Order: structure tokens, then sequence, then C-alpha cells
């Protein structure tokens, strides 16, 4: 590190292209061989090798597959202080805005550009997997979220999963505050861009493995969410309207994820959570922010739209995210005798206060193909003859409400002969009625199909609506078979009980 | 076809808020400026310029409009046609029940 001036025909312009890679190899071995000493406060010949490191990846002469073997030694630098960090980010952004595809994978694959594109991006994530820098993450979460599925979304998710559990708590909070601050600011842009950050990145960061008790990002969000939520809606222009909805549903999703994987003590005991939302040591028991969010959460989906047609598809996502938040919070609170019916089903429609008619589509047709196993059919034949004489997402099961619904239904099974209150009888009033529209009946149909093991002992009530839906002709298609196959499969496998003969309308339906 | 392609590219480039993209987009409009001057396609020149002027009025594009008004992106300059020798005088004259359960938690 004392004779670097002797080799300046190498890393210059109008030099052969391979000697620059020789310089890169020398810098790699020398940096790896001693210590982390050539990174701060001008220890050795520090500003004379930093200029080599800058000009080797700032120049517009090397190739894209060659600057990857420069970007691979990023962890040796990204722990230093300010100053030249702006120069580093400036040459990085000058690389990205000039030698990437324009918006999102605008290139036919196999061509000699997608090759170098994945070559560079895999090395960026190679560096980011160990050098957990709260600088490099923002260099790529803005090239990602101009779309939905880059080409390699699973690479990004695997790397963020690898990042999230590392140890050293005091930089993960920096990652979280950095993405929440780049999501929270004004900087006016599209709702897809403004949503996909806390749809992908922060969600997989809080989801995968952060800590069981990482209450720091809990602490810096409490009086940050509810001031946004407890607002008005100014319906002048759509361009403020959609980002109002987007920040509100983002805060809903955030509170959902942090309420779900957090125990009852540090949310609802006399601790510094209620003592965080209120001022110091008060005499409250556990319920200061809970009722405050729950009243606006109940006000969210129970909201008629009898004269509004401006942007309603987004309010569908708003309402179902609200219902998701409600599920998660009544999960992670007291879990008493019966609150779920009154808080998630007690629709009083005399003033147009209903639930399902807002949060499902009632415009999109569900296709339900033919089929395109036999041991299942053979086995049910043998056992039914003896007695007598995860989930697959095709179209209906990925509708962003099914999995928490089945989760709370299983909870109500293993948590506590007339009937069950409202979470079954309300549905039987809305499934055994030929006045409810089609998609709600298909919704509750596949809900009972995925929860067939818990509506088993009430099949003497749950016989007519399933069979009526499978036989009555409004289901579209050819009289769809991918639903009636599973309906008759469950309705004949829970035999022994349910007595399928004995009512005349039941007989004519059969 | 490719003209519409770069039209969509400069719309998304001005929609995003990166500061080098402002100079990149002014490079794109200065490329299509000489292209629609020297290809004898003045109708596309003035019609696209009126449409993008309507777009920059209805949006803000504030700092990009600042580099425009220090750069100059205006209509057809010369005679509202393809042939004359008129300077930027046109440019500078156009731009001078359930309530019980809430407390029961």
């Amino acid at each position: 590190l004392q004779h670097w001036k002797k080799c300046d025909s190498w890393w210059a312009k109008d030099s052969p292209l391979e000697t620059k890679m020789a310089v890169l190899a020398l810098l790699a071995k020398i940096l790896q061989i001693d210590s982390s000493v050539s990174f701060n406060t001008s220890h050795g010949s520090f500003p004379e090798v930093f200029t080599t490191y800058i000009s080797l990846l700032a120049d517009t002469k090397l190739d894209l597959h060659l600057k990857g073997q420069a970007v691979t030694l990023l962890p040796f630098f990204t722990s230093l202080t300010g100053g030249s960090l702006e120069e580093l980010r400036r040459v990085l952004e000058q690389l990205i805005v000039a030698h990437f595809p324009m918006q999102s994978r605008e290139f036919p694959p196999g061509t000699p550009r997608f090759n170098n594109y994945v070559d560079c991006m895999k090395k960026f994530l190679d560096a980011l997997e160990l050098s957990q820098s709260p600088m490099l993450l923002e260099l790529m979460t803005e090239v990602l979220c101009r779309e939905q599925q880059h080409v390699m979304e699973e690479l990004f998710q695997s790397s963020f999963r690898r990042i999230a559990r590392r140890g050293s708590c005091v930089t993960q909070v920096g990652l979280l505050e950095s993405v929440y601050e780049m999501f929270r600011k004004d900087d006016p842009r599209l709702s897809f861009t403004r949503q996909s950050f806390v749809d992908r990145s922060l969600l997989t960061l809080l989801w995968h493995c952060s800590l069981d008790a990482l209450r720091e990002f809990f602490s810096t969000i409490v009086v940050d969410a509810i001031d946004v939520l407890k607002s008005r809606f100014t319906k002048l222009n759509e361009s403020t309207f959609d980002t109002q909805i987007t920040k509100k549903m983002g805060y809903y999703k955030i509170l959902d994820v942090m309420y779900s994987r957090l125990p009852k003590d540090d949310v609802h005991a006399k601790e510094s959570k209620i003592n965080q939302v209120f001022h110091g040591s008060c005499i409250t028991e556990g319920n200061e922010l809970t009722k405050t969010l729950i009243k606006l959460c109940y006000d969210a989906f129970t909201e008629n739209m009898a004269g509004e047609n401006q942007l309603l598809e987004r309010r569908r996502l708003y309402h179902c995210a609200a219902y998701n938040c409600a599920i998660s919070v009544i999960c992670c609170v007291f879990n008493e005798l019966k609150f779920y019916q009154g808080f998630l089903f007690s629709e009083k429609p005399e003033k147009n206060l209903l639930i399902f008619e807002n949060l499902i589509d009632l415009k999109r047709r569900y296709n339900f193909p033919v089929e395109v196993r036999k041991k299942k059919y053979i086995e049910i034949r043998k056992e039914a003859r003896e007695a007598a004489n995860e989930l697959e997402m095709d179209e209906l099961n990925r509708h962003e409400c099914m999995a928490p619904l089945t989760a709370l239904v299983k909870h109500m099974h293993r948590s506590l002969p007339r009937d069950l209150p409202s979470w079954m009888k309300f549905l039987h009033g809305k499934l055994g009625n030929p006045i409810v529209p089609l998609n709600i009946r298909l919704f509750l149909a596949k809900l009972v199909i995925n929860t067939e093991e818990v509506f088993r002992p009430y099949a003497k009530h749950w016989l007519s609506p399933l069979l009526q839906l499978a036989a009555s002709e409004n289901n579209g298609g050819e009289g769809i078979h991918y639903m009636v196959v599973e309906i008759v499969a469950t309705i004949l496998s829970w035999t022994g009980l349910a007595t399928p003969t004995g009512v005349p309308k039941d007989e004519v339906l059969a | 076809e490719a003209s519409n392609q770069l039209i969509n590219h400069i719309e998304q480039f001005l929609d995003t808020n990166e500061t080098p993209y402002f100079m990149k987009s002014i490079d794109c409009i200065r490329a299509f400026r000489e292209e629609a001057i020297k290809f004898s396609e003045e109708q596309r020149f003035n019609n696209f310029l009126k449409a993008l002027q309507e777009k920059v009025e209805i949006k803000q594009l504030n700092h990009f409009w600042e580099i425009v008004v220090q750069d100059g992106i205006t209509l057809i300059t010369k005679e509202e046609a393809s042939g004359s020798s008129v300077t930027a005088e046109e440019a500078k004259k156009f731009l001078a029940d359930v309530d019980d359960l809430l407390d029961m938690i």
C-alpha cells in the first residue's frame, strides 16, 4: 500500500481491459488479507485507493458483466461515515439510470442483456446478504417496485429473509425506519409504487424473523398511524384520494403484522404499550389503543356506498385489509366467550350497514374448469359401503380473506346440539337463501369446503344449502363440476349422520 | 410506433421523481425535437407539443418545468409550418347494540 503510484498505466483510459480486472483482483486479495483497516479516517493510502475503487465502476468503458466483479467487494466500504458516501451513491445511481432495463424486464429473455442483468443483480444481493447496509436496500427497492413481479421476485424474498435475522438489533431498526420513511414522505408518485414497499419489503422483514420482542418499531409507529387513520376524506381529486387510501391501508397492514406475532403481555398488560400510547404511568388496564382502532375498524367495512362510484375497487382492498386487521386484533386480545359474532357479523341493515356486499366483487365470474384421486374415490366407496350396507389456490382461494377466516374458525373449534350463535347461523341464513347473490354463496361454499371438519357435527343443518347450490342452475359454465364434485364429496363422506331422506323438498332436490 | 414508445417512456420518466431523469427526459425531447424538425413531420411536432403542454398544465412537473423554462420547450417557432428562419420570439412571447361490547373489553 505504499507504491500504488507505480501502476497507473493499468487503471487508466486507453488501457487494455483486463489489467483493470487485475487491479480489482489485487484490491480484493489485499483487502481480505490483513484486516478491516483500509476503510476509515485515511489510515494508509486510503484516498489514493478510494479513487481507484470509484473510477473503476464509474467509468463508461467497462462492460456490465465486468463491473459485477467490482461490485462484489462492496462490504469493505459500506460501514464508513458521510462525505464520499454521496459520491458512492451518485456513481451507483448513475450506473442504474444508464445501464439497466427501463422500467421492469423490458427485454426478451435469453438475449445478451437479460444475462448481464441477472448477473449484476445477483451480485448486488450477494453483497446485501452479508453487508446489512441501510443504504443499498433503497438502491433496489425503487427499481423493483415500478411493477409487481420483477423476473426474480423469489430471489428478493429469499434475500430479505436472510437479512431480517442477523443479530445486532440496532441496525434492523434502521432498516425498518428507512423503509417506513421512504414510504411515509410526500414525494408524489403512483399508488402501486407507494403500496408495494409495505406490500413486499417491510412485510417480509417484520414477517420472517425480526425478534420476538422488537418493540422499537412498535414504539415509533403508535402515534404515527392513528393520526393518519382518524382523518377525513376530501373528495376533490383522485390523486390525493388514492394515496390517502394507500397510507391508511398500509398502516392497517403494518398494525396487522405487528399485532399478530406479539404476545398478550406486551400489547394488553399494564406495560409500556398502553403506557406508550398514553402519557407515562396511568391507571388504565390494557385497552387504550385497542378500542380506538377497533371503532374505526368497525366503521371501515360497515360503510354503505349508495352514491359513490369514483374509485371503489381500491376501497374493496381497503375494506378487506380492515377486516384482516379486525381478525388479527380480536385474535391477539382477550379471547372471551362470544365477541366475534357481534364484532364481525352483526350487520344491522336498516340504515344500510352490511358487510359482505362491499368486500366481495359481485362482478367477476369464477370459471371453475372440468378437471384438466381415484384412490380417494375408491376409499370413500369402501367406507361408505361399509357404513351404509394446505390448500390449493385456483381462483377462489386466493381472495385475501380465506386463510384468516379458516384460522379463526379453527380457533373457535379448539378454543371453547341446537346450533352455533351467528358465525354459523348467519351464514346458514345467507347460504340457504335463494336471494343472496351468487359470489357470497360461492364464498361461503368454499369456506365450508375448506372447513368441513368443523361443520361436521351440524350436517343435519348443513345438508340442504350445499345440495341446493349443486343442483340449482345458476352456477354458470356447463353447470360447473369443479365445485359440485367437492360438494358431493363432502356431503357423501359425512354420511352416517345427516339422514339424506326424510324431507320431501330434500327428496326432490336429490 | 417507436415514437409512441418513447412517448410512454418520457411520461413514466417524468412521473417518477429522480433528478437525473429530468435531464434524461430533456435529452429525449431534444432528440425528438431535431427528429421531428428534420424528418418533415411538423404536424406531429405541433400536435404532440400542444398535448404535452396540456399535460404539463394539468400535472405539476414542477422542477422539470423549471428546467424547461430555463431550457425552452414551446410550439413550432417559425410560421406554424416547416419552412422559415424565425428565432425564439414565439417561445419568449408564449413564455415570458354494538356500543355495549366496545367498553366490555
